[PDB]
């Protein structure tokens, strides 16, 4: 709805963090599995 | 659509009163009209 209020910002943290989420848990297909394996990604618990 | 958790909604609405009908206002309605004409003088048989 329109009620909902953001700011450009948190928009853009929003859909990169569904992009990484999507992309960890292998629902995307061909992923670049190599650079999956990095340390912020190792850290996607606390970092998420 | 941004509510509660069990849907009570956030933001709250206004009535929007209206200004309510006027009194209807009577006036004095007058139409103009003459008196009778005179009559032709016919003659007595009596004095004054």
């Amino acid at each position: 709805s329109s009620a909902i209020k953001t700011t450009r910002l948190a928009e853009a943290i929003a859909g990169i963090q569904l992009y990484i989420n999507r992309a960890l848990n292998r629902i995307e297909p061909n992923a670049r599995a190599d650079v999956s394996t990095r340390q912020f990604f190792t850290d996607w618990t606390v970092n998420n | 659509h941004n509510l509660s958790i069990d849907g009570q909604p956030l933001s709250l609405a206004i009535y929007a009163e209206p200004t309510d009908p006027k009194a209807l206002l009577t006036s004095m309605v007058q139409a103009s009209q003459g008196g009778s004409a005179v009559l032709p003088g016919t003659l007595s048989l009596y004095r004054f």
